[PDB]
């Protein structure tokens, strides 16, 4: 269900990284599969060539943590009005304290040593469930239908 | 613009927000509504310097850069006990344990 | 507005806005039945960071502005994870 539409209508977009993370732009092709694009260092902007109806999502380039674009999960370029590009403001979401804690413990402990931490069993499973573009797309297609 | 603070005295901490243009006196009115002590029985500090009631919080050094929601600035508090003010005493928080072997 | 007191295991009292403390579902339940909540396993170096998270969450949720990172020092990360899991 979630895929770019092959409109062939050009649309200029500014990918503006308003986050402290290195951003990985991800384009969902016409079969719904994610393709990685060049990364954006924190606080940088790039004027890029895209098309109307094309579906984009943005992640942390090192850990694949989910990021927002114009306060939502997916970005679709629209027609350029008055010779102006469309801004795609990539920002950090307000993560839950538990998710932010999992992000920091994952950045310090190797996955083979998660089981060595003196924590409850459910927290080992939470640490192992790393951010995954494939999983979040399934969750988004299910909520798009419903 | 808003400034986010921790008003600290002995073993009590108030997490509150205020405008950068608001005064030290207006911050004492906030403390009055929580700890039930009037502004004349209060002294607010930054590190060790006593703050004058008529200055703005920005004029004291509490700005969007030093007083953030996720990193609030500390404002020391000392109450008046029978016509004399107690010495400013802020008990520090507990020390974290040694960093685990797998995290090192 | 309304305030609540959250006491750490080492005796520190944290006075926070009731709306902010209601970020945690566990705290909401503790205030619904059996304005003070005592945490016998959360120390002050963890509970002070939990209170900083509540104001961070209330300030930046639904805001259309640049969101800063919520910082966590490596020394407190594991205990803060345990507290966040209990508090939801
Ligand atoms: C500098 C930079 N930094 C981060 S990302 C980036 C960037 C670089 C170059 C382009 C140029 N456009 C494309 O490569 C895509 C855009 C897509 O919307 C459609 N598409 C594509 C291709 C093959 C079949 C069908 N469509 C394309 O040509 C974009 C971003
Ligand atoms: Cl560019």
């Amino acid at each position: 269900v979630l895929r770019s539409v092959n409109s062939r209508e050009p649309s200029q977009v500014i990918f503006c990284n308003r986050s402290p993370r290195v951003v990985l732009p991800v384009w969902l092709n016409f079969d719904g599969e994610p393709q990685p694009y060049p990364t954006l260092p924190p606080g940088t902007g790039r004027r890029i060539h895209s098309y109307r109806g094309h579906l984009w999502l943005f992640r942390d380039a090192g850990t694949h943590d989910g990021l927002l674009v114009n306060q939502t999960e997916l970005f679709v370029p629209s027609l350029n009005v008055d010779g102006q590009p469309i801004f795609a403001n990539i920002t950090l979401p307000v993560y839950t304290l538990k998710e932010r804690c999992l992000q920091v413990v994952r950045s310090l402990v190797k996955p083979e040593n998660y089981r060595r931490l003196d924590i409850v069993r459910s927290l080992y499973e939470d640490l192992e469930d790393h951010p995954n573009v494939q999983k979040d797309l399934e969750r988004l297609t299910q909520e798009r239908i419903a | 613009m808003d400034v986010f603070l921790m008003i600290r005295r002995h073993k009590t901490t108030i997490f509150t927000d205020a405008k950068e243009s608001s005064t030290v006196f207006e911050l004492k009115r906030i403390v009055e509504g929580i700890l039930k002590r009037p502004p004349d029985e209060q002294r607010l500090y930054k590190d060790d310097q006593l703050l004058d009631d008529g200055k703005t919080l920005g004029e004291c050094g509490f700005t969007s850069q030093t007083a953030r929601p996720q990193a609030p600035a500390t404002v020391g508090l000392a109450f008046r006990a029978d016509d004399t003010f107690e010495a400013l005493c802020i008990e520090p928080f507990s020390s974290p344990p040694e960093l685990p072997d797998v995290m090192k | 507005m309304m305030y609540v007191k959250l006491i750490s295991s080492d005796g520190h009292e944290f006075i926070v806005k009731r709306e902010h403390a209601l970020t945690s579902g566990t705290i909401k339940a503790m205030l619904s039945g059996p304005n003070e909540v005592n945490f016998r396993e959360i120390p002050s170096h963890v509970l002070s960071k939990v209170c900083m998270y509540f104001t961070y969450k209330v300030r930046y949720t639904n805001s259309s502005t640049e969101i800063p990172e919520f910082p966590i020092a490596p020394e407190i990360a594991l205990e803060l994870l345990m507290a966040a899991n209990f508090l939801d």
